[PDB]
């Protein structure tokens, strides 16, 4: 993961911005799907 | 029972830790026991393996 300060909204940010490591859980279970949450 | 039963017949608290080696991931390690560091000498170094 990685954060910025950022100005387009569209689109995706113009330049290069490495992500660094965060978490390497070894979880050792299957992993095919996937769902996103929301805060609304 | 009693507080002092014999062996045999008082209470028995058993421990039954069991190493698992499987697909989970795999924390073994050795008995290393952490030294002291030293400098300006030709060393065998060994860091965290």
């Amino acid at each position: 993961s990685k954060h910025t300060p950022i100005n387009l909204v569209r689109d995706l940010p113009q330049g290069f911005s490495a992500l660094e490591p965060l978490v390497d859980l070894p979880i050792g279970i299957n992993i095919t799907r996937f769902q996103t949450l929301l805060a609304l | 029972f009693q507080p002092t039963n014999g062996v045999g017949y008082q209470p028995y608290r058993v421990v039954v830790l069991s190493f698992e080696l499987l697909h989970a991931p795999a924390t073994v390690c050795g008995p290393k026991k952490s030294t002291n560091l030293v400098k300006n000498k030709c060393v065998n170094f060994n860091f965290n393996g």
